[PDB]
RNA sequence: UAGUCCGGAUUGGAGUCUGCAACUCGACUCCAUGAAGUCGGAAUCGCUAGUAAUCGUGGAUCAGAAUGCCACGGUGAAUAC
RNA sequence: CCGACUUACCAACCCGAUGCAAACUGCGAAUACCGGAGAAUGUUAUCACGGGAGACACACGGCGGGUGCUAACGUCCGUC
RNA sequence: UCCUCCUAAAGAGUAACGGAGGAGCACGAAGGUUGGCUAAUCCUGGUCGGACAUCAGGAGGUUAGUGCAAUGGCAUAAGCCAGCUUGACUGCGAGCGUGACGGCGCGAGCAGGUGCGAAAGCAGGUCAUAGUGAUCCGGUGGUUCUGAAUGGAAGGGCCAUC
RNA sequence: UGCCUGGCGGCCGUAGCGCGGUGGUCCCACCUGACCCCAUGCCGAACUCAGAAGUGAAACGCCGUAGCGCCGAUGGUAGUGUGGGGUCUCCCCAUGCGAGAGUAGGGAACUGCCAGGCAA
RNA sequence: CGCGGGGUGGAGCAGCCUGGUAGCUCGUCGGGCUCAUAACCCGAAGGUCGUCGGUUCAAAUCCGGCCCCCGCAACCA
């Protein structure tokens, strides 16, 4: 199955990155509203949760499922992790090839100030 | 598709000796002449002679005569 | 003789022949032969004990063997001292625990098979005795 | 057996070098890896000798 | 024919659970993979379970797939 | 695609109305077509299989994938990655405008053509014919080649069975004897 | 200069003649098919002149049925120290 | 050639039923061993360092086994 | 002599001319990292093509594979393919395992410098366990450490190495 | 606050398959197309991008059904530490421990953090 | 019981060490030569590699069991 070869390949660095314990920036893509979240090292409860699917968020893009839109995301997570204080995080691809809306994420969370 | 390794694909003019012109893409080269299309190919007549063939008696009768 | 057709390790170990058999139920005839005394039987015995009981009651009726010897026995040949390794397989036996079905029989009268399980019992080192199926 | 040992020689100036083996039957060409030479201590393209 | 045999490589559980062990100390010394590394625990190339922190033991059976698993809580 | 066309308008509620589905996706599609070329006698001519490649991207338009041998077999004396078929999955728009090429012109043109078999499927919804000349195609000069190298080609469609398959392909006119 | 417009076997179909009768078992014809075979291993035969070679014809036998046999003429050699 | 039916027979794989295994395990003791805590008890019975050694032919009985013939006051190990 | 299983009695170890099998290497890539992928065998269909070449789908499910014998292990793959590469790196190494000892094995982390990756990170060989011999003697390159009156040198020492 | 859906987990077959029904406002998947980012040791299948007419067939989620998988007592039995006994190649007795299989039955999961849709 | 070798067309022997393809001489079969045979010349056929299993892509070969044959050994009182 397509969903399903997409969660082997996650495992890899998902289980390598508890063990470091690390708080992982988990970043799921989809068709359209590509999402994201940062996840404490525990595992179980997310800190900072912020996607296209917020009206917040679409209400001021052309289309919630492209890259400007998923530039939109990745500086509104990194803004308002930049409030509860979680600095230093880990990039989790969650299995998509780093490439195109999952680059434009992580490249509005580099420029906003959280560290990866 | 990869770039420089597929042959060349262009729209070619074909047209059996039936008032059948088709354009359709190939790698032949500049055009194409047909011999028979599939709607002159004699596919709807092909079944009727093969099996309707037989019989001995009604050829017989031939040579009675009576 | 009943023999294995190629096992998987040639020789082994001698082994304790301790507890109590679990083939104890008469399962596919109705009259049983339940082995009662600890032992080992060859492939000879078994072999022996079934010509004499495929003869008492004819060519009629089924007769099952319970018991496959599947244990080789070494046997070191005359006038050979000790060690030099383990000797050569000779026969084969069949590891008998007190309350295992050695034969079942069906498709003949009781009183018949009471006396077919008397030639066999004869024929055999252990001490036996006769079992009816019972219901469940 | 076959797998000869020769000694990779640095291309730099002290003589320093990492000993190891080499198929000489079946591979026809020199090795140049570049490795650590604890001399000159930067990374230096060292080169098959005997 | 036969008579050769292996010197006795000493494997098995050295640590056990509850037994404060120390940085580096082996947990586990095995062959294959029978026990995991857990949490505060590497594997090394000998497939060796060593602690990377001061500690106990603690196995667990973790896992979709009930494996085991050595993990140490900082004691 | 001239016949791409033809199934998205036509084909479609041809179907529809034979077997009542509740659905317009339900409908089957063809999804590819593979052009198999297992020439299998590189092991005595490494040429020959270089031709066979030659002349799949004339059937086809595109570059074919020479297969290696998944297990040695020496009882046809080839060995654990050795070069021995070649092949070339189209599809996208291009498998259309072959799919068209192959029914429309190539079919006719097949020596003692009587007709296909109807019989030729996997219980599945594929369909799997095999040519024996290459020359019927348009593309074979048949004055550059030296061989009656044959191929098959598998036309996977998304049916559920070959009862379902055969009323797929009977709307392309396929002559099926 | 190719297994080819070479070669013509084999086979299918349709026909004719003689004859009570053409399946076993005839000859010829038309269309189709069109293989072996690209000068032949050891070995062996005929012949010195209008012979050899090559071409075609006729007759006997015979209702029909020869590449056989008997006979005729056309073209026409080489070599014999 | 295709290729159908049939058979005084043997029988692959699955299914139900039945046993076997030191070099089989979808299960799994009792003990033994490692670590922590606690009381009682024991001339510290404990470990380390140093002086001196002897000893490195073992035997029998029980239990657990290899070998032998589940033979040997047999032979070789574990443990007492 | 070394490696694997059993013997071996559920920690380790444990004998016999007890039962069963292998090694005296291979690789510059079969190593490192990054990305991706995951089987064997049958069933159905299909040009040459056949019990078994290549192709399509299903069933099945790791019975596959793993450079090599066996056992433990593996899809988070350690199995398979591809891009870039040399960490198959120098100086170390708390702390442990294993032995009478010589010796063998594991190792986070520290510094120099490097590779891959966007980054987190990972790499001081290979899924692991065999593929190997002590000392002496002597050879080879480097390093002023010494160099028997002094300045050099021979010869020793130290490092690498045969 | 409740039914829904998606993400990251806990626990990991009482938690997984089989059969049937069922969901599209959101969401999800399928899906349309491909100058361009990138892409296949052939191929927009996959990977990727730009979007979104249509669909709930497929896929996934959910509810029922136990046809299987699976879980599983009490009791008994097997075994066994220690001390005794015997017809001592094997058992028995006293005390402590107590399986595996099988049976009654349980059973088509339970639950937490966040972010939307929704009746309120 | 042990050590070492062998088993290959109808006969006697190569090939096995260092796996994918089996050859020599005689005999047999057919033709020729001769009045006929032998000899001589030409052409061709003929092998489950003892037997069963395993290793492997592939076994005559590499490994193991059994059957047959050959040589050596079967000793000190
Ligand atoms: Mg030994
Ligand atoms: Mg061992
Ligand atoms: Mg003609
Ligand atoms: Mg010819
Ligand atoms: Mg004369
Ligand atoms: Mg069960
Ligand atoms: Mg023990
Ligand atoms: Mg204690
Ligand atoms: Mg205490
Ligand atoms: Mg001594
Ligand atoms: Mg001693
Ligand atoms: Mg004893
Ligand atoms: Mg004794
Ligand atoms: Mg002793
Ligand atoms: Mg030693
Ligand atoms: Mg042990
Ligand atoms: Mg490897
Ligand atoms: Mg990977
Ligand atoms: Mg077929
Ligand atoms: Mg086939
Ligand atoms: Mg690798
Ligand atoms: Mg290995
Ligand atoms: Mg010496
Ligand atoms: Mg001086
Ligand atoms: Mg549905
Ligand atoms: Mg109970
Ligand atoms: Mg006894
Ligand atoms: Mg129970
Ligand atoms: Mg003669
Ligand atoms: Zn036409």
């Amino acid at each position: 199955d397509k969903k399903s070869a997409r969660i082997r390949r996650a495992t890899r660095a998902r289980r390598k990155l508890q063990e470091l314990g690390a708080t992982r920036l988990v970043v799921h893509r989809t068709p359209r509203h590509i999402y994201a979240q940062v996840i404490a090292p525990n595992g179980s409860e997310v800190l900072v949760a912020a996607s296209t699917v917020e009206k917040a968020i679409a209400e001021q893009l052309k289309y919630t499922g492209n890259k400007d839109a998923a530039a939109a995301v990745g500086k509104a997570v990194a803004e308002r992790a930049l409030e509860k204080g979680i600095k230093d995080v880990s990039f989790d691809r969650s299995g998509f090839q780093y490439h195109g809306r999952v680059q434009a994420l992580a490249d509005a969370a580099r420029e906003a100030g959280l560290q990866f | 598709m990869k770039k420089d390794i597929h042959p060349k694909y262009e729209e070619i003019t074909a047209s059996c000796s039936c008032g059948n012109v088709m354009k359709i893409r190939s790698t032949v080269g500049h055009d194409l002449n047909l011999d028979v299309c599939s709607k002159c190919h004699p596919f709807f007549t092909g079944k009727q002679r093969d099996v309707a063939t037989g019989g001995r008696v009604d050829r017989f009768n031939k040579r009675f005569n009576i | 003789m009943l023999q294995p057709k190629r096992t998987k390790f040639r020789k082994m170990h001698k082994g304790r022949n301790r507890g109590l058999a679990q083939g104890t139920d008469v399962s596919f005839g109705s009259f049983g032969l339940k082995a009662v005394g600890r032992g080992r039987l060859t492939a000879r015995q078994i072999e022996a004990a079934r010509r004499a009981m495929t003869r008492a009651v004819k060519r009629q009726g089924k007769i099952w063997i319970r018991v496959f010897p599947d244990k080789p026995i070494t046997e070191k040949p005359l006038a050979v001292r000790m060690g030099k390794g383990k000797g050569n397989v000779e026969y084969w036996v069949a590891l008998i625990q007190p309350g295992k079905v050695l034969y079942e029989m069906d498709g003949v009268p009781e009183e018949l098979a009471r006396e077919a399980f008397k030639l066999a019992a004869a024929k055999l080192p252990i001490k036996t005795t006769f079992v009816t199926k019972t219901v469940m | 057996g076959i797998r000869e040992k020769i000694k990779l020689v640095s291309s730099a100036g002290t003589g320093h070098f990492y000993t190891t083996t080499k198929n000489k039957r079946t591979k026809p060409e020199k090795l140049e890896l570049k490795k650590f030479d604890p001399v000159v201590r930067q990374h230096v393209i060292y080169k098959e000798a005997k | 024919r036969n008579g050769r045999d292996s010197e006795a490589k000493r494997l098995g559980v050295k640590r056990f659970g509850g037994e404060s062990v120390l940085a580096g100390s082996i947990i586990v010394r095995q062959r294959g993979t029978k026990f995991h590394a857990g949490a505060n625990v590497g594997c090394g190339r000998d497939h060796t379970l060593f602690a990377k922190a001061d500690g106990k033991v603690k196995f667990e059976v973790k896992g979709p797939k009930n494996r085991k698993f050595i993990s140490i809580e900082a004691e | 695609a001239k016949l791409h066309d033809y199934y998205k308008d036509e084909v479609v509620k041809k179907l529809m109305t034979e077997f009542n589905y509740n659905s317009v996706m339900q409908v089957p599609r063809v999804e590819k077509i593979t052009l198999n070329m297992g020439v299998g006698e590189a092991i005595a001519d490494k040429k020959l299989l270089d031709n066979a490649a030659a002349d799949l991207a004339a059937i086809s338009g595109q570059k074919p994938l020479i297969t290696k041998a998944r297990k040695s077999v020496a009882g046809f004396k080839i060995r654990q990655g050795y070069p021995i078929g070649c092949k070339v999955t189209l599809r996208g728009e291009r498998m259309w405008e072959f799919f068209e090429r192959l029914i429309t012109i190539a079919v006719p043109r097949i020596r003692d053509f009587r007709g296909l078999s109807a019989k030729s499927f996997d219980g599945r919804g594929n369909y799997s014919m095999g040519v024996r000349e290459q020359i019927i195609f348009p593309e074979i000069d048949y004055d550059k080649v030296d061989r009656v190298r044959g191929l098959d080609i598998t036309i996977t469609t998304t049916a559920k069975s070959d009862e379902e398959g055969r009323a797929l392909l009977a709307a392309f006119d396929f002559p099926f004897r």
